[PDB]
């Protein structure tokens, strides 16, 4: 099925021609829009007072990457390198090693934020929920080197945004 | 981000409609953001028998 | 049903498309080489290059064919075959709604006649191939480079062309302009070795020799 | 209630139409050979839409 | 002594610059659409004195919004080179900051910094509108911490 | 295989048995494919790797905490289908879908076993055997396999010259070649020599011989000594495994003149062992009673 | 439901062997696609949007080509305006609705 | 096998002809592209670059290849003439920012591992 | 990003010449180095006003190759969000067109 | 049977200058062909 | 958070930090790995 | 534990510490070398050795689905403590 | 060489050349250019600054990420110098002004600052230092500029025995304040040459030449201790030089005879402006002071660079001052001035 959009040709009686002549001469649709915009002027302005008020978000929000850790304090990352094999932009780099305790943690774990495209593929790839993307988006930096994160920076991110990530995961792990 | 009835009648007449039925705003009618944990369902081939991947 | 995951099979369209394939094979035996219809009901016609204009016209004009829409035009470089480049024409019918594909072959140098007249949409698509694969098109109205940067070289989609290209550009104050420099990556593309050494699909096994 | 609101501002306006009505006609026959698609076809008049056909 | 008068005067000047920076739009990809959302009613860039619309002759800040390709680079260079001082350039989006998804391309420069100086690096793919707005606020605080006439007087 | 597990019960866990600093052992991952046992019995010949118990509690190992230290032990890493046996020196250094593979030849032994170097990000991780069927089958010695770590240790990278006190201090290339050129130009004739080592290359052998020839210096010596009385190095038949490695697979009797092929050439001894097994070779030797 | 093509749910990930292996390979190698070429087209809001995806038969594709609705549009844009003013050509590129992210590829 | 299809030229003589007026156009172009593009190049050192680029592909002997170079130079000529090209792309042929590269084996050995 | 080299006898345009490539990323070269699962976001970033429509196209191609059909709920979510994408993209077109023509409020 | 003004061209193709590869990459670089040996771990 | 106490744990920071970029408390990237191939130490005894 | 370098820099959990000359330390002047204090090496050692009395013990790392994949460690060797490879808690028989 | 100092790469942005520069006072003229050659080859320069980093953003593009680290430094602070040069292998001194700041006297920026630089550098252990000082520097020159530069050279050489002192002649190149000086001299009426300027010979150098020479002196092994002098290929008498640049700019030339004391009066008048005086009394005492010839000083071509004649590269520098009447004109329209050679 389909509908013809513009076939409504006008009539030609005296009333219709008088109405059309009035609309053309005594500008009416012009006044119609001019009055609609007036109605929008008196309405309630849609505007959020940044940074005092922030936009609504969701528990699935993808933002700054961070390396979580177990309740015992041990980092969850076992350096399976699945996230490195998954990142479409290849922004993740890991070097692993047999630690002094033995658990295979990352000697190097850096995410190039300028290469990252913020997809959330790493977290869904992680089999221990080690790498995640925190709710933070307020990390606009001044130098390009500031963006290139390190393992220590990722650990600090996971130790600062931690109650956030734990609460969001608790509210989202059932969906995923 | 409701208004005065004097302004309320002015905007409606200028807009030529009853816009109070639904505004571009969004008040308390929104969905709650603390929904209970959803128990997600499963797919068809979740049985433990006659689930041979060959077929 | 019993097969809720496997995609539905539509054999009626398959048989009907095969009938039209025999039709078009009989109509133009001069250029047609091999017609076959895929399992998912998509027919492909392998024609000789000299039939780029004739066959297309027969597909564009014939009452019982009635294909006037150039969905896309593409080359698929494959260095193994003797004529590496293969050009695919995708046509869609309106009166007899369906998708047909005709495929021809050419090497780097042997030109392939430019459709344009049969389908005036091909023009820009045509340019892309020349600007992206090196396949020059005979008597194309304007075969200038279309996509890549100015004064470029090579044809990037060629499988021998490296992923990162050959030369980048950046500001130089010594000359007060953007300048082109040979490639020097800050971090090299790691080429992962996928494609596990175990056979996936027994149906499509290459015969031995 | 805002889709129609946009309509009333643009649809019947004198200068939205005058700047836009009957400028750059595209022939229905010449539309499909040019590889045009979507509303570009539907604007000219061919009843074609992948969502239905 | 002179620091009092010169500091008050240059504080006035840098405040005036800070509250009236005029973006030079320059949207190249989806980052442009996200910036456009950032000028929408919700966040309302225009409230902060930023005006979004600006010819490159009358503008203070360039937002490099999207991937910057090789063919683009001379045009962006001529645009910035004509930009009157002061001229702080903010790069939005992973693509413009450096590389991007298409980092290892053949016709995409690996960062706006290799083309033009970047004053604030805004990350995101795309940086959600309010993150862009926060980068703008960071540039505003940068303009606040500006000591031009102090350095002149103490050269 | 399937795409879902219907195992509703608990799994089985097997305690690990250490069998070296060369092979990582996680025996809960084993599938009892018995490849390791058969490799120990036939290929290596050290029959110490076996099975214990029965049923689902059958465990493949060594019962006694014994020390599997054959010259071909590392190859068990490549015969184990699962990660039950792995390489300890390389243990979780790189996921093998990243390492680029480059073919090369082992130089730790005169066998010249074909190998593949697995290098990621400009760094050598491990050495794997390549199939040749004439040199090394698909096995290499542990000495050949776990020798990459020597590359990361003490290395020479910058030219050094003796200072005023007699210590080798780092310097640029220019002065090093200048000193060498000067005192090579000073002395001609037999006064100039060169002793090629053990891991040298043939190309630099030719280059050094030709360079030393232009000053008529003809004392191009090498560490390993061969009796030059008689034919010496003049005939290829004198200094060569003439019958080739594969030729030992059809021999009848072999005499070993006082050698230790288990350590002199592990792959050659593996070939001798396989021919002894299948072709009932009667092997005899004269010399040290090495097992 | 077939886990060989779609990642398994996280519950069976951490409890079942099959799901663990399938997820490991799916995010390591991925679903190897049977060899073949397709031209899939849909009614994108700009216009008909198509992909010519040809796969050799491994974990990776061999060639994907993008039919974007705006490419043929800009190709015909010359015949589109043939005498109208400059304000008309900018009124044309509007319903021409050409985003320069897909035409340009 | 040996038999092949031409693009335009039949024999080395006619392709030799096409490169002739290609050089004609480049000669008549160089001065007014120097003038129009505000080049820092000089007229003579503009012409000799054209000559050296034409001499760069001296080894080519297959006809079809010669038609390919001539049509690519034709595209180059259009790109330059109607100001579609930009000054930076014109300079791209002249390697200013590119540091001089040594040639002798000794300098190659001094610099680093490279043939 | 756009370039129109226009030839005009003053007002009536004689012959235009658009120059695309001004936002050229080697995406078509980029796909055949990542797996399909990694290749998906390219389409998301390809026509960035109709994201889910491009993803629908690519996904439908992929499991058309695999002889696999999505579950019915997946189909319904796909069509619902593709239609939301249609609303988004049409809003783009109409509103930005009115902006070019001069109308700022819509 | 395929008349298109065919010409015997004995010398091998020299598409080198067409490919756009720089001089030192087309000269210095040495490429080897081979059948990749299977991973002995598999 | 008053009505929803976040789950407390030892490794969580006890003091939130704003973005420290710009101020000298900013983060600088650096290789977090050990050394590659290690140099050979020259001997200290005399040449003879 | 975090310790200071001879230069003064804070060593990392991996053991990284820029040496004396090590020209790549100008990056840290007027800045700081970001190091995390919560070392994972020692934050797992002080955890008590669980004394669960069975031959083979399951471990998911706590939190059920939120933990690591369920592994069955073997509490068989009398001379040492079994530990889950993912988390690292040391499990031992209650002195048999 | 340190294990992080071995040369690596191919001379590009990410090539590790093995140079850790300091380029003191690189936020101006040649400081801009040298960093380029240091940034293009790839080297972690430690460019310090006293102004606002705004006037340093133009150094950001000329270097790959992780290079050109910026550090705050103060002139009258040994600790700042120590911080900037603590980890370096070469320290490059370019700090030098042209007008007398009411706060910074001429000598401090030319002996005390260089002396402190040399002392703290030698204490730190930097291998090579390259101090820059005008070629015309004479102990008893009438201009205090050259005098102060001479005492600074002797002080630095005493403090740093192996410092590679560079004596560049007058340098031109984009923002030159020498070519643009006489070019803008039309702004102040007719060009007021002292005694019409028929008696002053000049030997200018292109800035890229001196910057490249500095780079080679860094790479040159024997450059330690020596003192190089940077001179151009040809030398012009002042009048014909001004003729040539005015013809290149196509602006009408109105030479104005002037006594030396009258130009001194004009320089004193111009020295009272509160920002960047267009000319100074010391500048007047410099321009009429012809550049001597110092053949016993090792020149520029011995380093390896080839001097670029002024005629070839005068177009770019004088192009802006050309009006639109001849803004479209090339080089060859202007015949090279009558150089007074040896
Ligand atoms: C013609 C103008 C006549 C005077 C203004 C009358 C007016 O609009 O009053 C607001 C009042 C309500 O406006 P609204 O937009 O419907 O309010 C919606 C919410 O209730 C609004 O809720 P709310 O909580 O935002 O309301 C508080 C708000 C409401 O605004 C006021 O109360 C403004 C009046 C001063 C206080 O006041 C403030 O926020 C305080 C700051 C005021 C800023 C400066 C105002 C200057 C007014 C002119 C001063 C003299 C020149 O207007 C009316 O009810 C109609 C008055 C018509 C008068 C016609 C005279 C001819
Ligand atoms: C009514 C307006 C009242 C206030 C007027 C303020 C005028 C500000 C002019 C622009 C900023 C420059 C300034 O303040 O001093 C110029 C001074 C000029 O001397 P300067 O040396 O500081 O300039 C910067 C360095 N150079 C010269 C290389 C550009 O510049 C600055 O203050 C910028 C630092
Ligand atoms: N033709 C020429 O220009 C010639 C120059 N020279 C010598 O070259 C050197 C540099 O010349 P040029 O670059 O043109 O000079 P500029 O004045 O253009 O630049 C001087 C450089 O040093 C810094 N600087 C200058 N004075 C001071 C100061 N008092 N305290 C701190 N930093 C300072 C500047 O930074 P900031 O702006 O922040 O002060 C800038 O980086 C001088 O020693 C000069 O005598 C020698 C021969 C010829
Ligand atoms: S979102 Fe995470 S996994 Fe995905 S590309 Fe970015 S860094 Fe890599
Ligand atoms: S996927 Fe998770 S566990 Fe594996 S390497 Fe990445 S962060 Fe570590
Ligand atoms: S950073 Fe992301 S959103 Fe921005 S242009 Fe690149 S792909 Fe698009
Ligand atoms: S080779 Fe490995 S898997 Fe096979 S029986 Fe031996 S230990 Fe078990
Ligand atoms: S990868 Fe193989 S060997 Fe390793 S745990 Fe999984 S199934 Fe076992
Ligand atoms: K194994
Ligand atoms: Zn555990």
């Amino acid at each position: 099925t389909y509908k013809f959009v513009n076939m409504r040709e006008p009539s030609m009686d005296m009333k219709s021609v008088t109405d059309r002549a009035a609309q053309t001469l005594l500008w009416t649709e012009l006044v119609r829009g001019l009055g609609m915009t007036l109605s929008y002027l008196f309405r309630e302005p849609a505007t959020i007072n940044y940074p005092f008020e922030k936009g609504p978000l969701s528990p699935r929000f993808r933002g700054e990457h961070a390396l979580r850790r177990y309740p015992s304090g041990e980092e969850r990352c076992i350096a399976c390198k699945l996230c490195e094999a998954v990142c479409p932009a290849q922004a993740i780099t890991i070097e692993a090693e047999p630690r002094a305790d033995g658990s295979r943690r990352t000697t190097r774990y850096d995410i190039d934020m300028t290469k990252c495209i913020y997809c959330g593929f790493c977290q869904e790839a992680c089999p221990v929920d080690a790498i995640v993307e925190g709710p933070n988006f307020e990390f606009s930096t001044e130098t390009h080197e500031e963006l290139l994160y390190n393992k220590e920076k990722l650990l600090n991110n996971g130790d600062k945004w931690e109650a956030e990530i734990a609460a969001n995961i608790q509210a989202d792990y059932l969906y995923r | 981000a409701s208004a005065t009835r004097v302004i309320q009648l002015l905007r409606n007449w200028a807009s030529g409609r009853d816009l109070q039925a639904k505004l571009q705003l969004r008040y308390q009618e929104i969905s709650k953001r603390t929904q209970p944990p959803p128990k997600l369902p499963v797919g068809p081939s979740h049985k433990l028998s006659n689930n041979y991947y060959c077929t | 049903d019993t097969r809720p995951t496997i995609r539905p099979r539509n054999d009626v369209v398959h048989k009907q498309l095969s009938a039209f394939g025999q039709y078009v094979a009989e109509i133009l035996p001069k250029y047609v080489q091999q017609v076959q219809v895929s399992c998912f009901n998509e027919l492909e016609i392998f024609i000789h290059p000299d039939g780029v204009i004739p066959v297309l016209t027969f597909l564009r004009d014939h009452t019982n064919a009635q294909f006037k829409s150039l969905a896309d035009l593409t080359a698929v470089d494959v260095p193994t075959r003797q004529n590496r480049f293969e050009i695919v024409y995708n046509l869609l019918s309106l009166r007899f709604n369906s998708q047909i594909r005709v495929k021809t072959y050419t090497d780097e140098l042997t030109p392939i006649e430019s459709s344009v007249t049969v389908y005036k949409a091909a023009n820009w698509y045509e340019r892309e191939i020349w600007d992206m694969f090196g396949v020059f098109f005979a008597n194309h109205p304007d075969l200038r480079r279309i996509l890549t940067g100015y004064g470029f070289e090579g044809h990037p989609f060629r499988k021998d062309f490296p992923l990162s290209g050959y030369v980048e550009l950046r500001y130089d104050d010594e000359v007060k302009r953007v300048v082109a420099e040979p490639v020097e990556l800050a971090q090299e593309f790691r080429k992962f070795d996928l494609n596990s050494p175990w056979e996936a699909f027994p149906a499509y096994r290459q015969p031995p020799e | 209630f805002r889709i129609d609101e946009l309509e009333e501002m643009l649809t019947n306006n004198r200068i939205w139409r005058n700047r836009t009505v009957d400028i750059g006609v595209v022939t229905a026959e010449d539309a499909l050979n040019y590889g045009f698609s979507g509303v570009m076809l539907r604007g000219s008049g061919i009843q074609w839409d992948l969502r239905k056909t | 002594r002179g620091e009092y008068v010169v500091a008050k005067l240059d504080d006035l000047v840098n405040w005036a610059r800070r509250s009236s920076l005029w973006p030079m739009t320059f949207g190249l990809a989806c980052c442009a659409v996200e910036m456009m959302h950032m000028a929408a009613p919700r966040y309302d860039m225009d409230r902060f004195g930023v005006v979004f619309r600006a010819s490159p002759r009358q503008s203070d800040v360039m937002i490099v919004a999207g991937t910057l390709t090789n063919k683009m680079a001379p045009a962006l260079r001529k645009v910035y080179d004509q930009m009157p001082e002061p001229r702080y350039v903010v790069s939005m989006g992973s693509c413009a900051n450096g590389g991007g998804y298409y980092h290892y391309s053949y016709s995409v420069v690996r960062g706006c910094d290799r083309i033009v100086p970047v004053d604030i690096y805004v990350p995101g793919c795309p940086p959600t509108a309010e993150a862009l707005l926060y980068g703008i606020l960071q540039l505003q605080r940068k303009i606040k911490r500006e000591k031009r006439l102090r350095i002149w007087y103490r050269r | 295989g399937s795409d879902r597990s219907r195992f509703l019960e608990g799994k089985r866990a097997v305690e690990d048995k250490n069998i070296g600093p060369l092979v990582k052992t996680i025996m809960t991952r084993c599938i009892q494919c018995t490849r390791c046992i058969r490799f120990a019995s036939e290929i290596a010949g050290v029959d110490d790797l076996g099975t214990t118990g029965r049923g689902n509690d059958m465990q493949v190992g060594t019962y006694i905490e014994k020390m599997f230290m054959s010259e071909l032990s590392g190859n068990i890493i490549d015969i184990c289908p699962v990660g039950a046996l792995t390489s300890k020196p390389y243990a979780f250094t790189a996921r093998p879908w990243e390492t680029r593979k480059t073919e090369s030849i082992d130089v730790m032994d005169a066998v010249g076993s074909n190998i593949v170097v697995s290098t990621r990000t400009g760094e050598v991780m491990r050495i794997l055997p390549r199939m040749h069927e004439d040199i090394n089958e698909e096995w290499i010695s542990d000495k050949t396999r776990f020798a990459y770590d020597g590359l990361k240790r003490q290395r020479l990278t910058q030219p050094m010259i003796r200072n005023e006190k007699g210590l080798l201090t780092y310097t640029t290339w220019e002065d090093a070649l200048s000193r060498v050129a000067g005192m090579l130009q000073s002395f001609q004739g037999n006064d100039v020599a060169a002793i090629a080592g053990g891991l040298v290359d043939a190309e630099a052998l030719v280059a050094l011989k030709d360079l030393l020839n232009r000053v008529d210096s003809d004392s191009l010596c090498t560490e390993e000594v061969f009796p030059t009385a008689g034919a010496g190095t003049d005939l290829r038949s004198n200094y060569l495994l003439n019958t080739t490695i594969a030729g030992v697979e059809e021999a009848d009797v072999i005499l070993l003149v006082g050698t230790n092929p288990r350590f002199e050439a592990p792959l050659f001894n593996a070939r001798i062992r396989k021919s002894w097994l299948h072709n009932d070779l009667k092997v005899a030797l004269i010399g040290s009673p090495v097992d | 439901d077939d886990a060989k093509v779609s990642p398994p749910k996280r519950a069976e990930m951490k409890t079942s062997m099959e799901s663990l292996i399938h997820h490991f390979k799916l995010y390591t190698e991925g679903y190897q696609v049977p060899p073949g070429a397709t031209y899939t087209a849909i009614e994108a809001p700009k216009g008909e949007f198509g992909v010519y995806l040809v796969s050799d038969g491994s974990s990776r594709p061999y060639r994907c080509k993008i039919k974007a609705p705006g490419f043929a549009h800009l190709a015909g844009l010359d015949k589109m305006s043939k005498g109208h003013m400059l304000a008309d050509v900018v009124a044309i590129i509007g319903t021409q609705d050409i985003v320069f992210g897909e035409v340009d590829r | 096998g040996t038999s092949v299809k031409p693009i335009f030229s039949r024999d080395m003589n006619e392709a030799k002809r096409r490169v002739r007026e290609l050089y004609r156009a480049w000669y008549r172009e160089v001065p007014n592209t120097v003038h129009l593009f505000q080049l820092d190049i000089s007229v003579k050192q503009g012409r000799d670059k054209v000559r050296e680029m034409f001499m760069k592909n001296a080894h080519v002997t297959d006809p079809r290849v010669v038609d390919l170079l001539v049509i690519k130079g034709k595209m180059e000529l259009e790109e330059t003439i109607n100001v579609w090209k930009q000054r930076t792309h014109i300079m791209r042929f002249f390697h200013e920012t590119e540091a001089p590269r040594p040639t002798d084996f000794l300098s190659k050995f001094y610099v680093g591992h490279d043939p | 990003v756009l370039r129109l080299v226009m030839e005009l006898s003053g007002e009536m345009v004689r012959k235009c010449d658009p120059h695309i490539g001004l936002l050229h990323r080697g995406t078509e070269k980029l796909i055949e180095y990542k797996t399909y699962l990694q290749a998906l976001p390219y389409f998301d970033r390809l026509d960035y006003v109709s994201m889910m429509c491009n993803e629908q196209a690519y996904s439908l191609a992929v499991e058309k190759l695999l002889n696999i059909q999505p579950p019915p709920r997946a189909q319904w979510i796909r069509v619902l969000f593709g239609e939301i994408t249609r609303l988004l993209n049409h809003i783009m077109a109409v509103t930005t067109h009115a902006l070019d023509i001069g109308a700022m409020t819509p | 049977t395929q008349d298109t003004q065919l010409i015997a061209v004995d010398e091998k193709l020299d598409i080198t200058t067409l490919t756009g590869v720089p001089e030192e990459h087309i000269k210095t670089r040495k490429v080897r062909i081979f059948v990749p040996a299977r991973n002995n771990m598999q | 958070p008053t009505t929803k106490p976040p789950t407390a744990r030892k490794y969580i920071w006890t003091n939130h930090k704003f973005n420290v970029s710009g101020t000298p408390q900013q983060y600088v990237p650096y290789s977090t790995t050990r050394k590659k191939i290690q140099e050979w130490v020259p001997p200290s005894t005399p040449y003879k | 534990g975090v310790r200071t370098s001879p230069t003064g820099e804070k060593v990392t959990h991996t053991g990284q510490a820029y040496d004396d000359g090590d020209y790549r330390r100008v990056r840290f002047s007027d800045r700081q070398k970001e190091v995390n204090e919560n070392f994972a090496i020692d934050l797992i050692a002080e955890q008590p050795v669980s004394e669960v009395g069975s031959r083979v013990i399951s471990c998911d790392g706590g939190g059920g689905a939120l933990g690591h994949p369920r592994v069955y460690i073997n509490l068989d060797k009398e001379t040492k403590t079994g530990t889950c490879g993912y988390c690292g808690l040391q499990f031992r028989q209650p002195h048999h | 060489l340190h294990h992080a100092l071995i040369p690596h790469g191919k001379g590009g942005r990410s090539s590790v050349s093995g140079i850790v520069a300091t380029v003191f006072g690189a936020t101006g003229f040649l400081g801009r250019y040298v960093v380029n050659h240091l940034g293009r080859m790839g080297s972690q320069v430690i460019v310090p600054y006293r102004c606002e980093p705004y006037d340093t953003m133009h150094l950001r593009p000329m270097g790959d990420l992780g290079q050109i680290i910026f550090m705050e430094w103060n002139g009258k602070d040994k600790d700042s110098i120590r911080k900037v040069v603590e980890h370096s292998n070469v320290v490059i001194n370019l700090v030098g002004r042209e007008w007398e700041t009411k706060n910074f006297d001429f000598e401090d920026v030319f002996v005390k600052i260089p002396h402190a630089i040399a002392q703290v550098s030698k204490e730190a252990g930097v291998e090579k230092l390259i101090h820059i000082s005008h070629l015309n520097a004479d102990i008893k020159s009438p201009s205090r500029y050259l005098r102060s530069k001479a005492v600074g050279e002797k002080e630095v050489r005493a403090a740093f025995p192996e410092a590679t002192i560079i004596k560049p002649s007058d340098i031109f190149g984009r923002e030159d304040r020498f070519l643009n000086y006489f070019a803008s001299m039309r702004w102040f009426g007719g060009v007021p040459l002292i005694s019409l300027g028929k008696e002053t010979v000049k030997q200018p150098v292109y800035i890229v030449d001196v910057s490249k020479g500095i780079i080679n002196a860094i790479k040159d092994p024997d450059a330690k201790g020596k003192t190089f002098a940077f001179v151009g290929p040809n030398r012009y008498l002042l009048f014909d030089l001004v003729q040539y640049i005015f013809a290149v700019a196509y602006r009408p030339f109105l030479p104005y005879p002037l006594p030396h004391f009258a130009y001194r009066w004009v320089g004193r008048l111009f020295e009272v402006s509160p920002f960047e005086p267009w000319t100074t009394r010391d500048k007047v005492e410099r321009v009429h002071m012809s550049d001597m010839t110092l053949p016993h000083l090792p020149g520029l071509e011995d380093l390896g660079i080839q001097a670029t004649p002024l005629e070839l590269k005068a177009i770019e520098v004088l192009r802006r001052h050309r009006t639109y009447r001849w803004l479209t004109s090339e080089m060859e329209d202007v015949k090279p001035a009558k150089t007074v050679n040896i």
